[PDB]
């Protein structure tokens, strides 16, 4: 069956190699005859599958690499907790979080950057932050710098431990194949073990530490004399004072009359007006139910005993009439090629990151989070960016799998075979859908702008003119606002407040959430999003499906994954490798994310965020001009892009001045990218040649023969600089604007 | 081999090498396809021996003081449950002939000396009887197997007279008493975590009143 | 040992330490001569 | 509080689950059910004292499932008092 088989001490911890670069690649280890060697060295370091031919060694290598990654993550967490401990105003922030700006970074007074340590309130000076740690540290009842300090220490310990574990598992006790390739027990554990018990232990930490101290702070007390956590579990009488049921030990649970615990485990829903956040009772019930669900899920597959399924015994049964034999053998494909798994997991992880970004703003989990505007905004846009990048990586590695490790002779399948057998139909129909959406979602904006600039407003696309109504969205919102009436009696309000029914939650003269109406502008922006997503999918899916062989080049696969072209023959064959398909799709994903985040910023600052008067009149941060100025590109310039770019541009000579400076460098690089994206190579090669002559004239010609970057590396550096410029520009814009006005 | 809840991965390596193999291992840990460091069957027998011995000593000692206090002449100055002796600060403490912490690190250093030397012997058997040790050198060679050291330092009276059968009896006795002491220790500690009054007083209770049956209450308290 | 010496003589780490030392020198000069615009020695 | 709703429900569910196992009415350790029928018993190699080959896994899995089905059929207690 399945056992603990491993091997002993393959590679010794000897520095013999560190002084010899490129030991892994036979060609690289010979020596740098030119300068392209030092590019090619970094370029293929992590390329494990091109260093061997057996999956055992590359599996060991990736097992060690995961430990390296985890060590870096732990070190980052430790740095964060430290800087919170020794360099923040966290205690003053806890004193009253309504109007005290979270700052967690000071700068040394050397070169005039003292102005960076701007006024943040609470007798502190420091660069304001928007990471949003403080809402978490108030949720977990840290409420003391000693806790941050010791947590940073423990994080450092875990980091060193993981680094050790890595070194040991690669060098000394290397796992074997029948361990890795055994996915049944891995699924079994990770379902039951990691996620379930994780959520369970967190529910523990919440019901036994957070809930009481948070309730006390909501009652209003200086956290100095707030009783320490362990003094809430050792002596029961405190929790007894809080929750009568909680003073009944464990009888009401075991004896199946769970309703007694109804006080601290409940299903209220909505938000908590004391902090706008979620009712921690609800989130505790959530984490606990999720723990139980993962535990009961974990027991699916047979591992050693006689019960349970087998991932081979599940696929082959499914075989429909149209497709034929079904998923037979697919189990072998997804167990014999790492790149396949990397692609699948990257896709699912990007999608989950996006849905996390979405669910965050509309249901603020933490307390006093939906009122620190910049934090909410920055979190949402960061998660969106991460999701986009993960998705593109998924597509790229899927293409790499399609090229290298796919083969019908032994890694056969009858499903993917059919899929590839009609690729042309797929790409054609997706292309036509892309054209259709492009037309009927952007030409609408063009028509609206034109009919505006021609003095014919009553022929526009808006509520006051020829009208388009997003009826399905309002239908769903009505349903979600009337569902807690009959369908979900156990709830108290709608699942969130953004559903089109209820009241508004406002703390400290500022609003946090309220109903959200949808106008024709929302219809148009949603169709823009749909179109751009469809085009990115078109690019990447075409790349994957045509990575093997196209009707232009018959044997593309033999030429490898990443090569620049196939010469200028047959009318020119530039950018045919799947690698170049990903190079293209990157820009379109960037554009999709950019327009999405702009739409989000405008919609929030024009319909939700803002301040509330003493009487109750709302005056939003931007005045609520969305439904009347999002329908013209010229509007986007005037109402949003130009106007709300003030705070970044007057930012010189103030605390926010750093956000100003980047706003130029971001643009600059942004420029710079074109120089690599537009030019070619031969020109630069000849220029380098003349420069080498000019040097050689002075007996300075270096033996590391200069060489203009190879084509693929040129495109890579170009796209990297371009993404950097764009993202840094929107980053500076967002931070400066929101943290200045809000 | 009195089979109590065995399996086949047990019998893959539990072929009767440990003194008195009963055949009880559903999981099948030490399967010898790849010998896991510290999962070696030799190491497993070593571990059961060492653990059971420590548990015997602990079950005697933790219970000794208060128990003796009952109708004995060890003063009530130490009439305290083992889990209230001071090892569990949320229970009790005591003023000793030093402070708590330095005492702990000192005893840790001593036990570390002993067990480090024992482990070094484990790796290289007999190899302690070479280096200068201010005497004691001509004793620590052991009886070959680190499992069973022997030696007049650890064989004073003299048993297993001319025999391996007598050693087999004495030794079965060892495994049985180790497992029994393990059970008794674990039970005392669980009562302590759930009852809260102390083992010997629990006997004081369960001598007369049968109705106790505190699994019925399942009351979880400090 | 000599292997780690030849590794340390590889341009990345040497360059990082050299640049760190140079930057430290410059920032220390700036500390000991704030804003240092002209050459007020001759 | 013994013999009441909770007691009787839990005991009857778990005992009927164990009987379905031991008599051939459950797809336990040495029985894997197909799309339809169940009687496809095949061995795992887990010989135990039970005369029908019941290891210390199926006699635990059937118990877990019986307790789950019991808790589920009882905590729909909308007709015997929402509080006991
Ligand atoms: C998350 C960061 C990260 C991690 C975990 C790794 C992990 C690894 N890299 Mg690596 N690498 C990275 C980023 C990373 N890389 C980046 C950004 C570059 C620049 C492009 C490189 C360039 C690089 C080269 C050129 C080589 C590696 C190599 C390796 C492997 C052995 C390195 C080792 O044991 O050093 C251990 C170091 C310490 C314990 C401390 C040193 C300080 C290992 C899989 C080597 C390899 O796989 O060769 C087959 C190798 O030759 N890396
Ligand atoms: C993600 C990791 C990370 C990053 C980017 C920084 C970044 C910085 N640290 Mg830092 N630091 C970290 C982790 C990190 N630290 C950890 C884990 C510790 C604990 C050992 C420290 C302890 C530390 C001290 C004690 C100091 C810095 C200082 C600094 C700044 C110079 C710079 C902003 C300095 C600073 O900002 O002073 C105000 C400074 O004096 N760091
Ligand atoms: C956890 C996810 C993950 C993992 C394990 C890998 C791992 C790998 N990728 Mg990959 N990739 C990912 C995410 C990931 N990537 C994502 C999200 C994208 C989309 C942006 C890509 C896009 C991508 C491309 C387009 C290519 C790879 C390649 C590779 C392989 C060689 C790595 C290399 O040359 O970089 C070495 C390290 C560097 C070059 C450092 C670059 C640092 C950046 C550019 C600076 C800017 C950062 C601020 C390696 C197996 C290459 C490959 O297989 O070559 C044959 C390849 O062509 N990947
Ligand atoms: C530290 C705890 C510990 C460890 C490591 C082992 C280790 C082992 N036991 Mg074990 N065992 C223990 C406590 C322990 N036992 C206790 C407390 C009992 C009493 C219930 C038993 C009863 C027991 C039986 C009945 C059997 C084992 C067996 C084995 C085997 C392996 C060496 C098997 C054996 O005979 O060893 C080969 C076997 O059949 N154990
Ligand atoms: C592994 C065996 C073991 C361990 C770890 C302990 C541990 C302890 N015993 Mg103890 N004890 C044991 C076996 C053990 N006992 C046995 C078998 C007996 C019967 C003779 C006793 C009789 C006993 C008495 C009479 C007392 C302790 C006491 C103590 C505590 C202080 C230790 C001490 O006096 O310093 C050693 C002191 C030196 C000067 C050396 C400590 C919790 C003291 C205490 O506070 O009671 C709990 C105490 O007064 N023990
Ligand atoms: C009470 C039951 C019991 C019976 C034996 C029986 C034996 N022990 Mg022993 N021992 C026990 C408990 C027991 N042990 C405990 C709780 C610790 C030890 C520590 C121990 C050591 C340190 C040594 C023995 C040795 C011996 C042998 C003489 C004999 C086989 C000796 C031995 O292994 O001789 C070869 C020896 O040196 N025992
Ligand atoms: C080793 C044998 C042993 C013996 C003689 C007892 C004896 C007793 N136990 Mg006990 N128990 C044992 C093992 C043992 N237990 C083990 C291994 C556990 C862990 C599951 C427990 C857990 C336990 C609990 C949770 C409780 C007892 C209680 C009791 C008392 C009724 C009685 C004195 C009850 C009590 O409160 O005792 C005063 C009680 O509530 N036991
Ligand atoms: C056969 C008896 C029986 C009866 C009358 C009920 C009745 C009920 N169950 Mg229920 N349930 C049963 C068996 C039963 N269950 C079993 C066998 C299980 C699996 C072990 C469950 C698991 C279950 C869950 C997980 C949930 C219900 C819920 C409910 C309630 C709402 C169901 C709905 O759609 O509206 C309702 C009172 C829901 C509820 O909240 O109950 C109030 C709910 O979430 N049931
Ligand atoms: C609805 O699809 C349902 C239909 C059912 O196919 P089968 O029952 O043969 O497929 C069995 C599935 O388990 C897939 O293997 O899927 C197809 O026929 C493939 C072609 C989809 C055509 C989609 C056109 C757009
Ligand atoms: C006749 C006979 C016999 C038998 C007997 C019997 C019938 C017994 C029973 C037994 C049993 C009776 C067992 C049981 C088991 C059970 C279990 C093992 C359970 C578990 C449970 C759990 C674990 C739970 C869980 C949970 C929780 C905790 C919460 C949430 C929900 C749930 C439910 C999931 C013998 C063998 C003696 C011998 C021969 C003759």
């Amino acid at each position: 069956e399945v056992k603990i088989v491993v091997d002993r001490d393959p590679v010794k911890t000897s520095f013999e190699e560190w002084a010899r670069p490129g030991h892994f690649s036979r060609t690289l280890a010979k020596g740098p005859d030119t300068t392209t060697w030092i590019w090619n060295l970094h370029a293929d370091a992590h390329d494990f599958d091109s260093h061997t031919g057996d999956l055992e060694e590359i599996s060991r290598k990736v097992f060690s690499a995961h430990f390296g990654q985890l060590s870096i993550i732990f070190l980052w967490l430790s740095g964060m907790y430290f800087h919170g401990a020794r360099f923040s105003n966290y205690e003053a922030w806890l004193s009253d979080p309504t109007h005290i700006g979270p700052s967690a970074q000071v700068v040394w007074p050397i070169v005039g950057q003292e102005i960076l340590n701007g006024d943040v309130g609470g007798g502190f000076r420091g660069i304001q932050i928007t990471s949003g740690f403080f809402q978490l540290w108030r949720a977990s009842g840290i409420t003391s710098e000693l806790q941050l300090y010791c947590t940073a220490i423990g994080a450092l310990v875990f980091a060193a431990l993981m680094l050790f574990a890595g070194w040991f598992h690669y060098h000394k006790a290397a796992p074997k194949l029948a361990w890795f390739q055994d996915v049944e027990s891995m699924l079994n554990h990770h379902l039951a073990g990691l996620l379930g018990l994780g959520s369970l232990s967190w529910a523990g930490h919440q019901i036994h530490v957070s809930l009481p101290i948070n309730q006390f702070l909501d009652a209003g007390v200086d956290p100095k004399e707030i009783p320490l956590p362990h003094e809430f579990i050792l002596n029961r009488d405190l929790l007894a004072q809080l929750y009568p049921s909680f003073a009944e030990g464990a009888t009401p649970f075991f004896t199946l009359n769970w309703s007694k615990y109804a006080e601290f485990l409940t299903f209220r829903g909505g938000l908590d007006p004391v902090t706008g956040g979620l009712w921690l009772t609800d989130i505790a019930h959530h984490h606990l139910a999720i723990a139980i669900l993962f535990l009961i899920a974990g027991h699916m597959y047979r591992t050693n005993w006689g019960i349970g399924h087998g991932l081979k015994d599940i696929l082959e049964a499914h075989k429909g009439p149209f497709t034929g034999q079904g998923h037979k053998g697919l189990y072998e494909i997804l167990t014999t090629s790492w790149h396949a798994q990397l692609s699948l997991n990257l896709a699912m992880l990007g999608s989950t990151t996006i849905v996390v970004a979405h669910h965050m703003y509309s249901m603020p989990p933490y307390p006093y989070l939906a009122t620190d505007y910049g934090t909410q905004l920055s979190l949402f846009t960061h998660h969106m960016w991460i999701g986009g990048f993960l998705i593109v990586g998924a597509a790229a590695h899927a293409a790499i799998f399609m090229v290298r490790d796919y083969d019908p002779t032994t890694r056969y399948n009858d499903l993917l075979d059919r899929v590839l057998r009609h690729r042309d139909a797929i790409i054609s129909h997706l292309n036509w859908v892309c054209i259709f959406l492009g037309f009927h979602s952007f030409g609408l904006y063009i028509h609206n702008d034109t009919m505006s600039a021609l003095g014919r407003p009553q022929d526009m696309f808006s509520d006051t003119a020829i009208q388009l109504q997003p009826i399905f969205a309002q239908w769903v919102q009505n349903i979600h606002a009337t569902a807690p009436g009959v369908t979900a009696p156990g709830a108290t309000t709608s699942t969130s407040l953004t559903w089109g029914g209820g009241e508004l939650v406002a703390v400290g003269g500022k609003v946090a959430l309220l109903p959200i109406p949808l106008g024709t502008a929302d219809f148009l922006v949603h169709h823009i999003h749909a179109f751009t997503i469809h085009v990115t999918v078109l690019i990447l899916l075409k790349g994957v499906l045509f990575a093997r062989s196209s009707r232009l080049i018959p044997d593309k696969a033999n030429l490898g994954f990443r090569f620049p072209c196939d010469g200028p023959g047959r009318g020119g064959t530039c950018q045919v490798s799947a690698w170049d398909h990903v190079f293209l799709g990157l820009f379109w994903m960037y554009n999709a994310i950019s327009v999405v985040i702009f739409h989000f910023s405008w919609k929030m600052q024009s319909d939700v965020w803002g301040t509330i008067s003493d009487q109750g009149v709302v005056t939003h941060i931007t005045g609520g001009n969305f439904a009347q100025s999002s329908i013209t590109i010229n509007g986007w310039l005037r109402d949003f892009l130009w106007a709300q770019a003030s705070q970044v541009i007057q930012s010189y000579g103030s605390s926010l001045s750093a956000y100003g400076l980047f706003f130029l460098g971001a643009h600059f690089v942004w420029a710079f990218s074109l120089m690599f994206l537009f030019s070619g190579r031969g020109y630069w090669q000849e220029l380098i040649e003349s420069i080498v002559w000019a040097h050689n004239k002075l007996k300075v010609a270096p033996a590391t023969q200069p060489r203009a970057l190879s084509i693929i590396q040129g495109r890579a550096v170009g796209v990297t600089h371009y993404l950097l410029g764009g993202i840094a520009t929107t980053w500076a814009f967002f931070l400066a604007r929101i943290i200045a006005v809000g | 081999r009195q089979l109590w809840f065995a399996s086949k991965q047990s019998l893959t390596y539990l072929d009767g090498t440990l003194p008195g193999d009963f055949g009880f291992d559903p999981l099948g840990l030490s399967d010898p396809e790849g010998t896991g460091g510290f999962i070696e069957p030799r190491w497993l027998a070593y571990g059961e021996i060492f653990n059971g011995r420590t548990a015997m000593m602990g079950v005697v000692g933790m219970i000794a003081p208060e128990a003796l206090g009952k109708v004995g002449l060890v003063p009530p100055e130490t009439a305290i449950p083992w889990f209230q002796a001071g090892a569990i600060p949320p229970a009790g403490t005591y003023q000793y002939w030093a402070d708590p912490y330095t005492l702990f690190v000192f005893e840790m250093a001593l036990i570390g000396f002993a067990e480090h030397r024992r482990l070094q012997d484990w790796y290289n058997p007999g190899s302690m009887g070479k280096q200068y040790f201010l005497g004691l050198e001509k004793y620590l060679g052991g009886s070959g197997d680190p499992a069973y050291p022997g030696g007049p330092i650890f064989n004073p009276l003299g048993f297993g007279t001319k025999s391996e059968k007598e050693m087999k009896e004495l030794k079965l006795k060892e495994i049985k008493n180790g497992r029994l002491a393990m059970l008794a220790f674990l039970g005392m500690s669980l009562q302590a975590i759930f009852t809260g009054v102390g083992p010997f007083q629990n006997l004081l209770d369960h001598l007369s009143d049968p109705v106790n049956n505190n699994i019925l209450t399942s009351l979880k308290f400090h | 040992m000599r292997d780690i010496k030849t590794y340390l003589s590889v341009a990345p780490v040497l360059s990082t330490l050299w640049f760190g030392a140079l930057a430290g020198l410059l920032i220390e000069i700036n500390r000991l001569f704030p804003d240092a615009l002209s050459f007020p020695f001759f | 509080y013994i013999g009441s709703s909770t007691n009787l429900i839990m005991v009857t569910t778990t005992t009927l689950m164990l009987f379905a196992g031991r008599f051939g009415l459950a797809p336990s350790a040495n029985r894997k059910a197909t799309a339809g029928l169940k009687l496809e018993a095949r061995e795992s190699g887990l010989q135990t004292g039970d005369p029908a080959g019941f290891t210390l896994a199926d006699t635990l899995a059937c118990g877990a499932v019986g307790h789950i089905m019991g808790v589920g059929i009882v905590l729909g207690l909308k007709n015997t008092g929402v509080l006991d």
